[PDB]
């Protein structure tokens, strides 16, 4: 059939705010604290992350239907979504050839090796590699992907939510868009939708992983003073 | 208590 | 007189703490979140601050008998002094001429200008450099110096002191060698230490300030955000 | 806590 004017607005509104928040320059980069190649690249890998998850938060604000929630479920979903939205956004500057995150000069370019330097392990960053690699396999294009990153944040399925028949509903709704652009919009998707529902099962593991690295790293006083406020309070259990 | 959370999400 | 072997080896290991805990060609300075001219000075002062009491607590923990008090009057003693103690040691590179602190090029070279964009005001900053100036005018010594900030840092008179008898007696033997060594090694320094007392009492009033400035800034968690762990432990309220 | 200030002085 034909996408409706409602789900087409719906498309235009997630792009324009991904658009907004995602510099494909990397030009505020240069503001974190250098990164240096005991952990050595935690305090440039904190300063990135802790802006990531100010964007993540400006592009949330503008997915339909997230600002009428509630201030604690709003809460509740980016706390546990946080990283994984992170994984899904940063897969924009991976590249498959060198396998890492190219965000600029040689400094700016970070490699297995560099993240190792911030206190995680194989454990996780093999799981997360292989999901970069299969992720940017399928070609999204913009309007899937910033799809399914509306679509992983309004998941019901998050510890700490309350009205989870109203999140369930915007989630659906999303889906539904989803479906009906790679039917309606994407030549050979015949498949797609499903490897993509895949993808955000597989970032449950990565974020659960993530979760336990990051819990240990926050024990250690030496480690945890690296972290930025808005780090500390996003990824801690003081809910 | 989530106070940088709250001022970003207003 | 002469000083004796006791009141000579305080200043030894005072002198070499201060050695020790002070760089003097601010290398270091490149870690920081780059400086930039609503408070855009303030992440990079952040971080030249926290970097700051990280010296101050190596220092102290040299500083003869404070290693014996309790946790929590080492504590005490750090959290009321800090602020201090981080004004006594930037004068080694305040400079007359400019009346600024060079601890590098164009970029590490902070004009009273600049710690305005940091979220501080002139009924601060004009005492402040008014102090600058004055201190720089004593010519101390380098044991002198680091006398000053041994005294200031065992000043029993502090919220949250405990032992205030203790303290009290460590800062007296602190106090003495800094006498005895004005007189036996100072010439011309019969006014001296007078006005150096004097200069403690000035600190005060420059604490008391920071402190007022320093709290309507953590408040606003929009400019909290940018502290460090560190920062909002030491300065923090919550003990 | 000062859980912090702790660690750094010991
Ligand atoms: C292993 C997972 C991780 C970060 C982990 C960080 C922390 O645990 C710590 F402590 F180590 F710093 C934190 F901060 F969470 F606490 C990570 C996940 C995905 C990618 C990258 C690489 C870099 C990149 C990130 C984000 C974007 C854009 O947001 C872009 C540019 O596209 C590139 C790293
Ligand atoms: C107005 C007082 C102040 C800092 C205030 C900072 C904060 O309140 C905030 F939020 F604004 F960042 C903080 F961090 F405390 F919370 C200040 C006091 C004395 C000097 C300087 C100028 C720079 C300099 C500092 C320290 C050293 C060495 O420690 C050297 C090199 O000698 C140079 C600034």
């Amino acid at each position: 059939h034909m996408l409706s004017d409602e789900q087409m607005q719906i498309i235009n509104s997630l792009v324009e705010a991904h658009h907004k928040t995602y510099d494909d320059s990397y030009s505020d980069f240069v503001r974190f604290r250098p990164p240096v190649r005991r952990l050595s690249m935690l305090p440039h890998l904190a300063d990135l992350v802790s802006y990531s998850i100010q964007k993540v938060i400006g592009f949330a604000k503008m997915i339909p239907g997230f600002r009428d929630l509630t201030a604690e479920d709003q809460i509740a979903l980016l706390k546990s979504s946080a990283i994984e939205i992170i994984m899904l956004r940063s897969n924009q500057s991976f590249s498959l050839e060198d396998m890492s995150w190219s965000c600029g000069g040689p400094d700016f370019k970070y490699c297995i090796n560099d993240v190792t330097k911030a206190g995680h392990t194989l454990e996780l960053l093999e799981p997360l590699v292989k999901f970069q690699v299969g992720l940017k396999k399928l070609k999204l294009h913009e309007e899937e992907h910033v799809l399914l990153m509306a679509i992983c944040l309004l998941s019901p399925d998050r510890p700490g939510v309350q009205d989870h028949v109203r999140i369930e509903a915007l989630q659906d709704r999303l889906c539904d868009v989803l479906q009906a652009y790679i039917r309606i919009q994407h030549p050979g998707g015949r498949l797609l939708y499903a490897k993509m529902i895949q993808k955000l099962a597989d970032l449950r593991s990565l974020n659960e992983e993530h979760s336990k690295q990051y819990r240990s790293l926050s024990f250690q006083p030496e480690h945890s003073m690296q972290l930025t406020p808005l780090v500390l309070e996003v990824f801690g259990s003081e809910v | 208590r989530h106070k940088i959370l709250h001022r970003l999400l207003q």
